[PDB]
């Protein structure tokens, strides 16, 4: 044929097959030894997520929403990613006495339902309701951005306390149990609104630690809706969200480290 | 720790680079320890 | 083209000194006009020789730009520019990825272009050192009068003159000469002073008195003759054009190169476009179908092989200058280990080039002296009163002397003003009895009459040394059988005695065998006159025989010849033993010839010409029937009414070849001849006649002290202390080279495999990238470097001096069995290791294997902020490349870790690492470098930017150990088969 003779195209494809085979299953023993090594409730490792991220719904083209509010499909693409997030935060989700509790209204301390264990049964989350969420089809014309902070197994988020100066400086501090977060851009021509769980701006530690997917399925984090009804129209604003805390940090690099990168257009 | 396990989401990247490059340099010296002898 | 300047030359020798005036419109006494010798410059032209057309550097450095791996890796970084292009209009990407790739292919390409351009060089000035061969100036006879010229403003048709010291200016008829000798060593390669005169004395005009030939000098006397031929025309003119203008051609090792260079460019162009179809049909936008092609071309082209193959070349030539043997052309590094054929010239390649004593017939009796230059023989007599009367003769009746200033130099080395005979004889007693100049002070010569052309012989009479007779001594030496009817007794072992028919007949029978061994015989008698008939103040006359020349008493014989360099018999029989075939080809006489060739082994003992089996039955030798003769003797006077089909026939019919009386055009058809029948053939040579033979060669070898400047130019290779041993060493160092390729070869392939099943899996799975394109530079052209080149310092693993050369149509560089187990076997192993480390890391951050599928489209999407892990967990953009690049750099740790177990199998191919050992230090230097410079580029900060490599943690080094170790236990298993049954089938698969 072109190498060999039939007998030898024969036997070449007979070591193959069972080489071939025998690699497979030794590369298929060493991926059991690996995951026998590890945890079903938590990874081995922590380190490359432990700044939490903050995540927002408006799917951005690149770290920006631009629409026309004299327009319908102008913003009915950020509506779906919105409408998508929002639905899942539904009542008729959150049912009986399992897997769901009623939590404190207001901002309240950690909760702790034991360890890292299937000594229990599926760790109970607290409810959240979308209706904390006031104000917000969504905002049609001066957007209603809805923040998040990114999940993370056994993550105490840990408030700043008011012993020296703080940015928005003593106002409705509740130092003992918000997880604040204030957006910025000088250049201040907007008007920002925020709107959450007890009315506060930030995240209620009532919804800490998470106990991960398998121990805790159907879990809700807390939202923090945020409304810009500013005043200007046809400019690019670059709106900063910014989460403050002792367990939150940033970088020049991941502009997603515990922060925002909003920029709004309501070129109507 | 309870709400005090700040150390599970911490990582000593500059000890784990300073012991590497350690290692680096000492496996180059020792490199050029075998080849030298006889050029 | 050059077909015309391999054929036989036809002159003027044959007609009268009048009638070639006629020709040239020429005058025998009063020469040329000063007008009609310009008319004749501007009609033939200069007495000059142009240098051929040469291709300029610029061409030669940009035609290696664009071979095979040059071109893809130009599609690469153009490609990279298309998708930067297509970036810069489309969304403003602010990235430097496309850009600086491209950047970094160009550079790779034009950086590999000047390895392979050093690797391709050819220092090549043969029409230079020709052109020094013309001197600045001639004496012409213009107008009756004689004046210096220009030696280019010499024409056909003026009257030349030229004496002692001087070039020939052109080709010359000589018309007058007085005592003219010319040395015509480069036509023929002897350097014996050859007598010039206007006598036709031969049918053929290389061999004729008459004629005198431009590259020559006159030695001695003074000749004049009519210019016949000019620049271009002259005989050696035309070798110069030749030798300049032969095509070069690609050597052996190059068109491994090129081989291989198909084969895993074929592969690259399948796989290249097999999956950018493969890509599109799964939906991909040609946006991503170029960025995932640049990466297949990365994987698939070996970067740093080429360079690989210079440096380990370099390193191989760098071994072989330490032992005397200068490499100008890196390839002929080696061709010397693929050659099968050895064409060599005799005189100052495989001889000395020295008149030199080899026998001594005294006392009835053959004596051996010593020929070899550092004398590693032994004695042959010195106990003997007649050796004593002998070497007295010897030194006594001899007119040579050592040059000043040479006390330093080794006698057999050291300039002699004499002709050759008189020197061997100098050098002779000078070596066995001490300083010559002594015996001939204690011994006064009081006259003498110099060897004559009539006399045939040459006598001298002296002061006897001893004080108890202080008398005259005669002695004198010649043609051996003129010197017996001159002799009444024989100096037998001390006492004289009458010279009966019975010695006389073992004179003619010692005489016959020496002269035999193709040897110059001369004989040697002395006189003690009587003391009564010659008194302390008798006056002898020279002129007219004043004294006895007859009833002389016969002392002995000697004989001499120009003997074989000591280390030469046995490099002849290491060639013949490696299956190399070892041809003679010389200018010199058939005689000569033929006996050195038994000297050094050419002609093995008892093998027979068909002269030689026609004396012996004493029969016609048109009864022989040929093929019963496997040695074979041909001169060039026969060679020259061949056709190349018959000088095939003779090539193919015999084992035990010699080319006698050659001329240069007609050794390089012998090696052309050799080349027609598909062997690779080195020329071993000297002198300015070897000059096209030795372009010719596939490897061109000249000899460094003895060799003539054009003989050095022509050559790949110079051997600078005329070392004949050096041949062995490079023909073995040739052939380890080779294997050692092929060890690098696959070691540097093998590591393909592992950079291209990543971007496979990442179209066919839908994964996160498991390795970058940058990421595979760091190998290819960083780690893998210098293990790769290490290699070249193995050791060979059976004795390779014992097998035939290699058939270079069948035995290849890089064929299947290479690729099944580089690509097939062992790189498949390294993928897996490579994949493991990546799965390894992904799952210990909370992306398990499982949820991996189809992932790639949410973990690229740069707007998504917040993908869940299998844990639950939400990763910004960021974080997770992070994870995506420490993957890339644990997958590129793992390669390395994979490749020490590469390393040390593709250490040998057949033995064991048990067997072979690690006793190769640039190895070991290999694999601790090659650890730290990854090591380096893991934790070094700052690093994590510029080629996107992250700190790993220490558990991560260790992923590919167990892989690492499968290989080397599965190549040692491999080859325990090998070994274990030399019968074919693990051999005939994966036997490199
Ligand atoms: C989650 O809540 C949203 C609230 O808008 C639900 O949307 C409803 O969709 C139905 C049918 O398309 C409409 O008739 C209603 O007007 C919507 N609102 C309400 C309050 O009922 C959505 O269906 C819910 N999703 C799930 C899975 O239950
Ligand atoms: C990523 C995976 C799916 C690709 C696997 C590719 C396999 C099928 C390839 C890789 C190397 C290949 C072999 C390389 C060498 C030889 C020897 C040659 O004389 C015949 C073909 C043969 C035997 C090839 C057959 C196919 C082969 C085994
Ligand atoms: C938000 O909606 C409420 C009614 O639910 C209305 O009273 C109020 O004006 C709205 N706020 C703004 C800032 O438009
Ligand atoms: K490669
Ligand atoms: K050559
Ligand atoms: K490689
Ligand atoms: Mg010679």
């Amino acid at each position: 044929f072109l190498g060999r003779t039939g007998s030898s195209w024969f036997k070449i494809f007979l070591f193959y097959l069972i080489f071939y085979g025998c690699l497979a299953g030794i590369f298929i023993g060493t991926i059991q030894v690996l995951l026998l090594t590890l945890s079903d409730f938590e990874p081995k490792y922590q380190d490359r997520v432990a700044p939490p991220g903050l995540s927002h719904a408006p799917y951005a083209i690149k770290t920006e929403i631009s629409f026309s509010i004299s327009n319908p499909k102008s913003y009915e693409s950020f509506v779906k990613s919105m409408h998508k997030l929002m639905d899942l935060y539904n009542e008729s989700s959150q049912a009986g006495n399992s897997p769901f509790e009623d939590c404190s209204d207001t901002p309240a301390d950690y909760i702790k339902r034991g360890d890292l264990d299937d000594s229990q049964g599926q760790k109970k989350a607290c409810r959240f309701s979308r209706m904390w969420l006031k104000n917000c089809g969504y905002a049609e014309g001066k957007p209603c951005v809805v923040a998040k902070l990114n999940r993370i197994i056994g993550f105490y988020p840990k408030p700043l306390k008011n012993t020296t100066d703080l940015p928005e400086e003593l106002q409705a501090n509740y130092n003992q149990y918000v997880l604040p977060l204030r957006c910025a851009a000088r250049e201040k021509i907007g008007s920002i609104e925020y709107f959450g769980l007890g009315g506060y701006a930030g995240f209620p530690l009532q919804y800490y630690p998470y106990y991960g997917k398998r121990l805790q399925k159907k879990y809700l984090q807390p939202l923090l809706a945020i409304q810009f009804t500013n005043l200007t129209q046809n400019m690019e604003l670059r709106i900063e969200c910014k989460v403050y805390g002792e367990n939150i940090d940033y970088s020049e690099k991941d502009r997603f480290r515990g922060r925002f990168e909003v920029k709004i257009e309501v070129k109507s | 720790e309870g709400p005090d396990n700040d150390e599970r989401f911490t990582y000593d990247y500059y000890r784990l680079r300073v012991v590497g490059l350690i290692v680096a340099a000492v496996l180059c010296v020792i490199g050029i320890i075998i080849l030298l002898a006889g050029k | 083209l050059d077909e015309l300047k391999k054929e036989v030359s036809m002159d003027d020798h044959k007609l009268s000194l009048d009638e070639l005036h006629n020709k040239y419109g020429t005058d025998l006494t009063r020469g040329l006009t000063n007008a009609r010798a310009k008319e004749i410059l501007a009609r033939d032209g200069p007495n000059s020789l142009t240098p051929p057309p040469t291709t300029p550097e610029w061409i030669k450095f940009c035609r290696q730009l664009f071979g095979g791996f040059s071109i893809l890796l130009w599609i690469g970084a153009i490609l990279c520019f298309l998708a930067y292009g297509i970036q810069a209009a489309t969304e403003d990407e602010p990235a430097n990825d496309n850009l600086y790739l491209g950047v970094v292919l160009s550079t790779v390409v034009i950086v590999t272009g000047c390895f392979s351009y050093y690797q391709e060089a050819k220092s090549s000035r043969i029409m230079d050192s020709f052109k020094n061969m013309v001197p600045q100036q001639a004496l012409v006879i213009r107008d009756g009068e004689k004046s210096t010229i220009n030696a280019e403003f010499v024409v056909a048709g003026d009257l030349v003159e030229v004496k002692g010291g001087d070039r020939i200016p052109a080709d010359l008829r000589i018309i007058s000469a007085h005592g003219c000798k010319v040395d015509n060593s480069s036509l023929t390669g002897e350097s014996e002073p050859q007598t010039r005169s206007p006598e036709f004395s031969s049918e053929n005009p290389l061999e004729t008195r008459n004629i005198a030939f431009f590259s020559t000098n006159c030695v001695e006397g003074t000749a004049r003759g009519v210019v016949v031929y000019t620049g271009d025309r002259t005989v050696m003119g035309r070798i110069a054009t030749l030798a300049s203008g032969l095509e070069v051609g690609r050597t052996p090792i190059a068109i491994e190169i090129e081989h291989f260079i198909h084969i895993i460019t074929g592969v690259a162009v399948f796989l290249g476009v097999s999956f950018f179809i493969l890509s599109l049909i799964l939906g991909y936008s040609w946006l991503e179908a170029v960025i995932f092609l640049i990466g297949i071309i990365v994987a698939n082209v070996p970067e740093g092989l080429l360079a690989t193959v210079t440096v380990c070349l370099t390193l191989t030539a760098k071994r072989m200058a330490r032992k005397n043997c200068l490499v100008k052309n890196l390839e002929a590094v080696e061709t010397l280990g693929s050659t099968s054929t050895i064409c060599s010239d005799k005189t100052g390649t495989l001889t000395q080039n020295r008149m030199t004593v080899a026998h001594m017939w005294f006392d009835n009796q053959i004596h051996e002296a010593d020929t070899t230059e550092n004398q590693s023989g032994a004695a042959f007599d010195k106990t003997s009163a007649t050796w004593s009367a002998l070497s007295r003769i010897a030194a006594l009746c001899n007119r040579a002397v050592f040059q000043a200033g040479q006390d330093n130099v080794p006698i057999l080395k050291r300039s002699v003003a004499g002709d050759a005979s008189e020197s061997a004889l100098l050098k002779c007693i000078e070596l066995c009895c001490g300083s010559v100049q002594g015996m001939r002070d204690r011994n006064p010569k009081i006259v003498e009459i110099p060897f004559n052309s009539t006399n045939k012989y040459q006598l001298s009479i002296h002061e006897n040394e001893k004080s108890s007779e202080s008398r005259y001594l005669l002695v004198m030496k010649g043609a051996p059988e003129r010197i017996l009817d001159r002799c009444s007794t024989i100096l037998l072992n001390g006492a004289e005695e009458p010279l009966k028919e019975d010695m006389k007949e073992a004179f003619q029978n010692a005489y016959l065998e020496l002269g035999g061994l193709g040897e110059r015989v001369l004989g040697f008698c002395h006189f003690a006159l009587p003391e009564d008939k010659y008194n302390e103040g008798y006056p002898f006359d020279a002129d007219e025989p004043n004294f006895p020349t007859t009833d002389l008493c016969f002392v002995g014989l000697m004989a001499m010849i120009d003997p074989p360099r000591a280390a030469v018999p046995d490099a002849v029989g290491k060639c013949r033993s490696a299956g190399i075939k070892v041809i003679m080809v010389t200018g010199d006489h058939p005689i000569t010839a033929k006996a050195i060739a038994k000297g050094v082994g050419i002609i093995s003992e008892g093998n027979e010409t068909i002269e030689d089996i026609a004396a012996r039955l004493n029969i016609p030798i048109g009864q022989v029937n040929p093929r019963d003769a496997k040695a074979c003797v041909v001169h060039g006077s026969d060679l020259k009414d061949l056709s190349t089909e018959v000088l095939d026939d003779i090539l193919h019919y015999h084992t035990e070849i010699v080319f006698a009386r050659t001329s240069p055009q007609q050794k390089l058809i012998i090696v052309e001849g050799c080349q027609r029948q598909g062997a690779i053939v080195a020329v071993t040579g000297d002198g300015v006649n070897d000059s096209p033979a030795l372009k010719k060669a596939d490897i061109g070898v000249a000899m460094g002290i003895s060799g003539s400047d054009v003989s050095k130019q022509a050559a790949d290779m110079i051997l600078l202390d005329d070392n004949f041993a050096s041949i062995v060493t490079g023909v073995e160092e040739g052939r380890l080279i080779f294997d050692n390729l092929k060890k690098s070869i696959a070691y540097t392939l093998t590591s393909n495999i592992p950079e291209i099943t990543p971007f496979l899996v990442f179209i066919i799975g839908n994964v996160p990238l498991p390795l970058g394109t940058v990421t595979i530079l760091c190998i290819d052209l960083g780690t893998d470097m210098v293990p790769a080149i290490s290699l070249a310092y193995e050791q060979a693993e059976s004795d390779i001096m014992k097998r035939q050369p290699r058939n270079p149509k069948t035995d290849k560089l890089v064929n299947e069995r290479l690729i099944s187990m580089a690509y097939g076997q062992i790189g498949m192993i390294q993928a897996l290791g490579g994949f493991f480390s990546y799965f390894v890391i992904l799952a210990e951050n909370g992306f398990l294997p499982m949820d991996l599928i189809g992932k790639r489209v949410r973990w690229d999407d740069r707007w998504i902020s917040d993908v869940e892990d299998s844990f639950g967990q939400q990763w910004t953009y960021e974080q997770r490349k992070i994870v995506e690049f420490t993957c890339h750099t644990s997958f590129f740790i793992s390669i390395v870790v994979v490749q020490w177990a590469d390393l040390i199998i593709c250490k040998t191919r057949r033995n064991s690492i048990f067997q072979q050992g690690m006793k190769n230090k640039i190895l070991i230097f290999g694999l601790f470098e090659e650890t730290a410079l990854a090591a380096f580029l893991s934790y070094c900060p700052g690093t994590d930017v510029a080629l996107r490599m992250y700190p790993l943690k220490p558990s991560w080094w260790f992923c590919a150990f167990p892989y690492s170790l499968i290989i080397f236990l599965y190549d040692e298993m491999r080859r325990f088969i090998i070994r274990r049954s030399p019968g074919g089938w693990v051999e005939q698969e994966t036997y490199y």
